[PDB]
């Protein structure tokens, strides 16, 4: 659970299964976390930018992106895209 | 109408008059918007629209037209504006901790985002939201993009709330049976095929694929006979003492039902769709559908064992015109639930 | 009316007459204010207002109006001015210890500040003060804003 192929700061096993961000650290998903308001995330372990936007999976999941971006784009599968 | 703000907005617009493009103008210093947050406008809501009256790079040359175009304008013809492309910047962080937008072009990512994603649009009647959801390549073994269903993609993209088996965007139910779904040919083709191999026939259970185009339209009028009924009039001959409904109760049609839709309650020269859900365990009865509108059409519907959706289109002409009538009659015993009226695109006058 | 000064103030203004926007003018070299401290004005209190009479990038083209607009003006109608956006810079420090404002755009932070803050305005009748106060996100467990 320490392999990071794409060097996107999230382990491959964490991306294949669910994962969440606590204290700016990616941790494995437990179901009980959903009761505290945490969201389950999945992304590609071979792509640093799964959605193809200028922000990586860890940047979107952790919230290190510009605060004017909607929270929907915090999911790695939802791209930050202005229309 | 996206998810991220745009900095230094520089749109390009075509001015078209009677099949000819008068000019193609790119925004300059006088027309560049510094900030444009999602669900916002430049200029803001309380301000007047900005003036585009120059065509050169330094805002020093006006936009000319010739004599024939001026005569066409004086004859009643109108100029249309189209948007061809928009330029802008996104924000990043540098080694000094300051936000940098210069040199961060959104055009460097537009093609890549459109190539690997599927487009989902939501139209609640007053607002519009556009989203891109990533999906994997069909034939690539090395693509590790996770697979989610259409409903899961919608919930992820629009931050909808799941209170059980219900989906709410901002208090408006966006369930599969409460909204109108529009696709193109390819999306319709994949969606209908996939369903023919599923225990459920719910489109929201269909796996999302790259290249899909989905449009969700919240209905102008909707009734489920439980708590919501916002039709301009009251439905005639309604049976509410039932428990065989799609969600809570149904409307067992024993006779003829008619509605009166005043023309003032509908937009003129627009195409509307009347939709509903029907069920008949006997699978023997038939329903007659008739709508008095700009043109009156008559159709016959054969229900199935379980609930199925029926939809029929009609048009309107003129604000001060005749009233709108819709009638539904069944020879035997049928069930009706989730009756809705939705507004499609505007037919030209 | 804020809390921080602005350097190289470059406002953008709409000129509106009877429901039509005559022009949208961005400030140029002749109309840029070097310094604008909070609770102060450019030009200062004892000086005359600055003249905006050019619409091009090099302050060489005047702002024109047509015959109908001139007739409307001569009939008693008045032109209104609206502010759509203001550009400016903030000050930082470099490795040499000198204050640097070039390349420090206030527009890079306007949306972020407005997104995570609440607006409080105070009007004492003669003056106005506008403030932004940070507050946490309602649903985020990882937001630690007090
Ligand atoms: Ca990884
Ligand atoms: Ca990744
Ligand atoms: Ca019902």
């Amino acid at each position: 659970e320490d392999l990071d192929t794409d060097n996107d700061n999230i382990p491959d096993a964490y991306e294949k299964n669910g994962y969440t961000i606590k204290d700016s650290i990616a941790v494995k998903w437990n179901d009980s976390f959903a009761e505290q308001g945490y969201k389950k995330y999945v992304s590609s372990y071979l792509e640093s930018n799964t959605a193809g936007d200028p922000y990586t999976d860890y940047q979107k999941a952790s919230g290190s992106i510009d605060k004017a971006i909607k929270l929907e784009a915090r999911d790695p599968l939802v791209a930050a895209y202005p229309v | 109408t996206g998810t991220a703000p745009m900095y230094k907005v520089t749109p390009t617009t075509n001015l078209v008059l009677d099949g000819e493009t008068l000019a193609t103008i790119k925004a300059q210093d006088n027309q560049i918007g510094n900030n444009l947050s999602p669900n916002e406008t430049y200029p803001k809501k309380g301000l007047s629209p900005l003036a585009l009256n120059t065509m050169d790079q330094f805002n020093a040359r006006l936009i000319p037209i010739n004599y024939d175009q001026l005569k066409k304008l004086d004859s009643g013809k109108q100029i249309k504006l189209e948007t061809t492309q928009v330029s802008g910047n996104y924000g990043t962080k540098n080694s000094q901790g300051q936000i940098i937008t210069e040199g961060n072009s959104w055009s460097n990512y537009i093609s890549q985002i459109d190539s690997v994603s599927a487009s989902i649009i939501l139209d609640t009647g007053s607002q519009t939201f556009e989203r891109r959801v990533a999906a994997k390549e069909q034939g690539n073994p090395e693509d590790k993009t996770p697979e989610i269903t259409i409903g899961e993609a919608i919930k992820k993209a629009f931050s909808a709330t799941k209170n059980g088996e219900l989906l709410y965007f901002n208090g408006i139910p966006i369930d599969e049976s409460c909204v109108e779904l529009i696709f193109d040919d390819n999306t319709s083709e994949i969606i209908k095929e996939q369903l023919k191999y599923l225990d459920d026939k719910k489109i929201y259970n269909v796996k999302l694929e790259r290249g899909m185009n989905i449009l969700i339209k919240v209905p102008s009028y909707f009734t489920n006979f439980d708590e919501y009924n916002n039709f301009p009039a009251s439905w005639s001959n309604i049976d509410t003492k039932n428990q065989d409904g799609l969600q809570s109760v149904a409307n067992k049609l024993s006779g003829e039902t008619k509605i009166i839709i005043p023309m003032s309650k509908l937009k003129p020269y627009k195409r509307y769709v009347f939709s509903g859900y029907s069920k008949d365990p006997s699978t023997s009865n038939s329903i007659t559908v008739n709508i008095k509108s700009k043109e009156q059409k008559t159709d016959y519907l054969v229900p199935e064992k379980d609930y199925t959706k029926f939809s029929y289109e009609f048009e309107t002409t003129g604000k001060d015109s005749s009233d709108i009538e819709i009638t539904l009659t069944s020879s035997g015993v049928i069930f009706l639930d989730n009756l809705s009226i939705t507004e499609l695109n505007s037919t030209p006058e």
